[PDB]
């Protein structure tokens, strides 16, 4: 298994692509929004450089009560792929503000179309933040703080916004 | 039926009803209810001659048909205490058989997972076997193999972790290496699952055991996660092995003399623990000066503080403190000319509530020092911050 | 008819019991089968759905779609292993219908169970009326554990009940040495 989460690199175009999302879909409070994080992998820095919008759902209730088509997955898989066959999918990120309950679980969901370990994202839309509004949770499994049974959870990665010739134009 | 009726009286009343349930749960096929009374039963220790025919009778028919935990779990309990380790290699080759006969090819649809995972317990049974076969070499390589597998599987789901843990911890506990059983059981206990604690007693002896290497292991030098873990109140009451608990109690603390007469008194309860006799007194020395050190603090040590403290003469301090150096215990350099023991960081300890509130107050002075420093800063460069 | 529905199979330890030849999981995978080729030929308009209820919480199989490939590899690709939590399956069923493509059809969810129904009886009122609050219809399909689901299913029916919208159809067809789609084809269906 790849250990690729000492480095992420987020260029500002999926940022933005976000706050776009967020402001788009007319999402009150308590309403995360979530898309995918289309980018390159299989390197130590992970990078982050393309989204697009998911339609996911969830009401304010039981944690597994959370939608998500799959179907839409692959079909943006398609189109992007006929657009830039470099872009793969590298995870996922939802519109914020912090970790919820079901982000391990929905994570599994994107196991089988993600290669590697599938990327979170935290994105601080609403921007209560002071510092970088990203930071990256990969889901690795280690064992409890408590003397307790393995525990397969997400870990923090220190994020750097960077970007390329494109985007910093 | 026929042999359902052979099996019906070779058995005890109370266990009747349940081949009642088996015999009408095999009429229209609900045989997931019937392995669920079969583990029912199965666990049971009224199952000795159970154990031994009806599931060579019963799951002979059943044994495509039902999840493969179940199915070698049932044959696990009938080789719990048979001593036909030939033909018990010869049924788990069986097994090995049938399931790459089964699962071979010809998969359509019909759930199933083509069972690797019945696959690794069955070998990791073998593993065990070999160990009771004097297979020491052969075991380990198959373990070995085992670990292999583990690292496929994709993060393999519970199950055959337990069984592969316990095998390696039976084969550190044979092969007399604390330090591996030590860790192998505190991860197997970890990964223990709830579904079965298997006997009490088993686990007692489990614990009795754990607790004998964490005393003999090397690498081990702080017994508070032994003593405040679950796997301790196994014996957290009994007073067979109560001794040992004291034993452990005054290592944590470092007595010495109460040490000392409970050493004599059970050094002949095993030849094990008297033929390390001298590392079990290294390990109170290291006691010793490990909690001198966190108690008294301060960098620096003396030549005779240690010696009072740790009861050996000036001359022998250099060798102990040899030892914690070379463990990790510290990192500290010694200095005989004058006798002033140079201390550096020391290997950490679980903390408790007092210490959080000394931490808090430190945490509050610095957090203030350093609001103070950036108060000044901000104010006196306001000219230039843009 | 322009008719959404989602198919709620059932992949539990129970499901794996094999009363109807071979499997009630494939039992339940053949009714699917039928299901999906009747509402084809009904309106090839309306689009199926499939959600497991079992393995864990419910695991979603494929959106609303008309096409028998994707779903069909799926059913390959379900193991049959955890419970019926049919409480947290109504509900995403019910998340599902508010996303047709096509937003005239109708509501439909036909569930298949094949274990008991150890859920909250209130909550499970609630879930009933609340589906037919949205106008959702349900069928349930019951066979299998039939002493204990049938408690519950008749209330779920009661429940919802739609007397002039789509009335939900209850089946609790014992098992019997018939082919079991013929059995649903007729009762329930029309």
């Amino acid at each position: 298994m790849s250990l690729q989460h000492e480095k992420v690199t987020i260029a500002p175009l999926v940022l933005l692509s976000a706050l776009d999302h967020y402001e788009r879909t007319q999402t009150k409070e308590n309403k995360r929004c979530v898309g995918v994080i289309l980018g390159d992998a299989n390197s130590s820095t992970i990078r982050v450089t393309n989204s697009f919008a998911l339609p996911f759902e969830e009401d304010e209730k039981n944690s597994d009560v959370w939608f998500l088509d799959h179907n839409y997955i692959e079909n943006m898989n398609e189109m992007c792929k006929k657009i830039n066959a470099k872009e793969k999918l590298i995870g996922w990120y939802h519109s914020g503000p912090k970790l919820r309950a079901s982000d391990l679980k929905i994570n599994e969901l994107f196991k089988k179309y993600t290669q590697n370990n599938p990327l979170l994202l935290i994105v601080d839309v609403k921007q209560q933040g002071v510092g970088l509004p990203t930071d990256a949770y990969v889901a690795i499994e280690q064992v409890k703080d408590d003397g307790t049974s393995t525990e397969k959870t997400f870990l923090h990665l220190p994020c750097t916004i960077e970007a390329e010739e494109a985007e910093e134009i | 039926d026929t042999i359902l009726s052979t099996l019906r009286m070779e058995a005890d009343p109370s266990l009747h009803p349940l081949f009642e349930q088996f015999e009408k749960f095999y009429e229209e096929k609900l045989w997931f209810q019937l392995s669920e009374s079969l583990t029912k039963f199965f666990d049971d220790a009224k199952s000795t001659p159970l154990r031994l025919r009806l599931y060579d009778n019963f799951v002979s028919k059943f044994y495509d048909k039902i999840n493969q935990l179940s199915v070698v779990k049932y044959l696990l309990a009938s080789l719990k205490d048979s001593k036909d380790f030939d033909e018990s290699l010869k049924y788990l080759d069986d097994l090995k058989a049938q399931f790459q006969e089964l699962d071979s090819k010809k998969q359509r649809n019909n759930g199933s997972k083509d069972h690797g995972d019945g696959i690794l317990l069955i070998d990791s049974e073998i593993a065990r076997t070999y160990l009771l076969k004097n297979d020491l070499v052969k075991a380990r390589d198959l373990l070995d193999d085992l670990e292999k597998t583990l690292d496929k599987k994709d993060s393999i789901p519970l199950r055959i972790t337990n069984s592969f843990y316990s095998t390696n911890s039976q084969y550190f506990k044979f092969k007399n290496d604390f330090n591996s059983f030590y860790y192998t059981s505190l991860l197997y206990l970890s990964t223990l699952e709830p579904s079965t604690s298997i006997t009490l007693a088993e686990r007692q002896q489990l614990a009795y055991d754990l607790s004998i290497s964490a005393l003999l292991g090397d690498k081990i030098y702080n017994f508070g996660e032994l003593l405040h873990h679950p796997i301790m109140e196994t014996i957290v009451n009994d007073s067979n092995y109560d001794w040992l608990f004291q034993l452990l109690n005054a290592l944590t603390v470092g007595d010495f003399d109460k040490f000392d007469s409970l050493i004599k008194v059970q050094i002949s309860k095993i030849p094990i623990l008297a033929q390390h006799e001298s590392f079990l007194r290294q390990k109170i020395c290291l006691m010793t000066l490990i909690e001198t050190v966190f108690v008294k603090n301060i960098r620096m040590l003396s030549f005779e503080d240690i010696s009072k403290a740790t009861h050996l003469p000036k001359d022998n301090v250099e060798h102990l403190v040899m030892r914690a150096i070379s463990l990790g215990l510290l990192k500290g350099s010694i200095d005989q000319v004058n006798e002033l023991v140079t201390i550096s960081w020391v290997q950490p300890r679980i903390i408790s509530g007092d210490q959080i509130t000394k931490m808090k107050d430190r945490l509050v002075e610095w957090n203030d020092q350093v609001e103070k420093l950036g108060k000044k800063m901000e104010a006196r460069g306001q000219s230039i911050w843009v | 008819v322009l008719e959404a529905t989602v198919l709620v199979i059932d992949n539990s330890e129970y499901s794996r019991n094999g009363d109807f030849p071979r499997t009630r999981f494939e039992a339940q995978i053949d009714s699917v089968e039928f299901i999906f080729q009747a509402k084809r030929n009904s309106n090839p308009e309306n689009t199926v759905g499939l959600i497991s209820g079992a393995g864990a919480n419910p695991r979603v199989l494929s959106t609303f779609t008309a096409e028998f490939g994707k779903i069909l590899a799926g059913l390959h690709d379900t193991q049959i292993e955890g419970k019926l939590h049919m409480a947290t399956a109504l509900q995403i069923a019910q998340l599902t219908l508010k996303h047709r493509q096509n937003k005239v059809q109708h509501q439909r969810i036909v569930a298949f169970v094949c274990s008991p129904i150890s859920d909250s009886r209130d909550e499970l009122i609630r879930l009933a009326k609340t589906l037919k609050k949205n106008n959702v219809a349900v069928d349930i399909i019951n066979f299998g554990e039939i002493e204990q689901n049938t408690e519950l299913l008749d209330e779920f029916i009661a429940a919802v009940n739609n007397p002039q919208e789509e009335t939900s159809h209850l089946l609790t067809v014992t098992p019997g040495p018939r082919l079991l789609y013929e059995n649903i084809a007729s009762s329930p269906i029309i």
